RNA sequence: AAUAAGGAUUGACAGAUUGAGAGCUCUUUCUUGAUUUUGUGGGUGGUGGUGCAUGGCCGUUCUUAGUUGGUGGAGUGAUUU
């Protein structure tokens, strides 16, 4: 019970829905392409959790609410992802949020997200 | 006579130029530049007494 | 992008060898647009024998 | 070199696919006869991809030949996400 | 049933596939006996292509003359949409061109 | 790596300037919008050299009569007719 934030967010990074890192997600936050706000609250700040958190508090469709808490979990799940590896020879930063532009898949973990999203 | 050293690609590392408000809602100042492109987001930057505009290049008339 | 190519239509330049790609010699007779050391060289292939 | 993530995707497409590409020496073209990936492009990505030898280049007649590499065609099949049925004009008896 | 008055126009560089397709041309047409005339032979066009022989001034001034010597060759041929189809699809062959400009 | 959305930088009227309706410069201070600019690393512009670093071709001995080899056979052999 994240096993359901690896199996859709993996499938979006892979399809290139996203976006990744402030700039490219308040641009898909404001604008109605961009339908999840789960992101770091180890923010460094608190203008990005109270930007990212009124982006979800833009309410038509599109629900944003959050669920992890972290930028070095989030090199790895997304993914930017080097190679021949264990888990991680990779970037080691923080995609921080990972904006879902209606992903890259259907069913098998992506309906229990559309019975813990909104069943809260 | 003389090299450049190429423009610096320059670090304002976060952003919020963009009435962040005080507990719930966010929203979008400086305008939005008037065009689809331009869409929703483009944070319009302050020049000689016209405004200006990336997403196409950068560009872009209207005041301020 | 004017800054970086100019008005190369007519002349020499403008067409260039088959074959090596060259400037120097031209074979343009007959739908030919070679160069005029290589050509003999198949060519007694390509078409020309000769009969002399 | 640094190019596009809707043309770095788009070429190593007809290169698996047919496989096999076929792309003269004119630098200097907006575009390439079967990739609308100016010309240029190609042949500079693929002086890339060759280099590994998940490709193979044959020279000559101006033209830069290339043609798949059997296995290398193989990177292609987790690049653009797709089966581990399919060989690519490959099995066409 | 209908008639058409076809026109057979030939063109190689060997006088020897080439004279052999109207010796064939007009009998495999005259068993079929068709109205056609005999294998007309026209001027020869005959390419001289002056080039130097050295590869750089020098070095005498040191020539050469290749060229293609065609042999151009026409026939004629009535028969409905059926008979010059069987005749045009036979001679089938190395070194040689058909047209059939048709005349209805 | 540095300038750093607090503007890297771009552009221009017309007038000063010149051949000139090149904003080449400077006067103004609009526009401009992370694509640039600066050093560091490095490239690629080259009808600049070197034909004696060379490729390819073309001149020359050449409207030439001339090469070379087997098996014999000859003649340490450099070999020969």
């Amino acid at each position: 019970i994240e096993d359901a934030l690896k199996v859709v967010l993996r499938t979006a990074l892979v399809h290139d829905g996203l976006a990744r890192g402030l700039r490219e997600s308040t641009k898909a936050l404001t604008r109605g392409e961009a339908l999840l706000v789960v992101l770091v609250s180890s923010v460094t700040e608190a203008n990005i959790i109270k930007l990212v958190e009124g982006l979800a508090n833009d309410p038509e469709n599109k629900v944003p609410l959050i669920k992890v808490a972290d930028a070095k979990q989030l090199g790895e799940w997304a993914g930017l992802g080097k190679i021949d590896r264990e888990g991680n020879a990779r970037k080691v930063v923080g995609a921080s949020v990972v904006v879902v532009k209606n992903w890259g898949a259907e069913t098998d973990e992506l309906s229990m997200i559309m019975e813990h999203f909104s069943q809260q | 006579a003389a090299k450049k050293a190429a423009a610096a690609a320059k670090a304002a590392a976060v952003l919020s130029y963009y009435k962040v408000d005080a507990e719930g809602k966010v929203t979008k100042l400086a305008a939005a530049c008037s065009n689809p492109t331009c869409g929703a987001g483009v944070f319009l930057a302050n020049h000689k007494d016209r405004l200006y505009c990336g997403k196409c290049h950068s560009v872009y008339k209207v005041n301020a | 992008n004017v800054w970086f190519s100019h008005p190369r239509r007519y002349g020499k330049g403008s067409r260039q060898c088959r074959v090596c790609s060259s400037h120097t010699g031209l074979i343009r007779k007959y739908g030919l647009n070679i160069c005029r050391q290589c050509f003999r060289e198949k060519a007694n292939d390509i078409g020309f024998n000769k009969f002399r | 070199m640094l190019m596009p993530k809707e043309d770095r995707n788009k070429i190593h497409q007809y290169l698996f696919q047919e496989g096999v590409v076929v792309a003269k020496a004119d630098f200097n073209q907006a575009a390439h006869e079967e990739i609308d990936t100016k010309n240029l492009y190609v042949i500079k990505a693929l002086q890339s991809l060759t280099s590994k030898g998940y490709v193979k280049t044959q020279f000559s007649w101006q033209y830069y030949y290339y043609t798949l590499t059997e296995e290398g065609v193989e990177y292609l099949r987790e690049y653009l996400n797709l089966p581990e049925h399919i060989v690519p004009g490959t099995y066409i008896q | 049933q209908q008639i058409i008055k076809i026109r057979i126009t030939l063109t190689s560089t060997k006088v020897k596939q080439l004279e052999n397709v109207s010796s064939n041309i007009v009998k495999n047409a005259e068993q079929h006996n068709l109205v056609k005339k005999g294998p007309v032979r026209l001027p020869t066009k005959v390419l001289k292509i002056s080039t130097r022989k050295t590869p750089n001034g020098e070095g005498s001034k040191t020539w050469e003359t290749y060229e293609m010597r065609i042999h151009k060759r026409y026939i004629d041929l009535e028969a409905p949409v059926q008979i010059v189809k069987r005749i045009t699809q036979i001679t089938i062959e190395p070194g040689v061109d058909v047209e059939v400009v048709v005349a209805s």
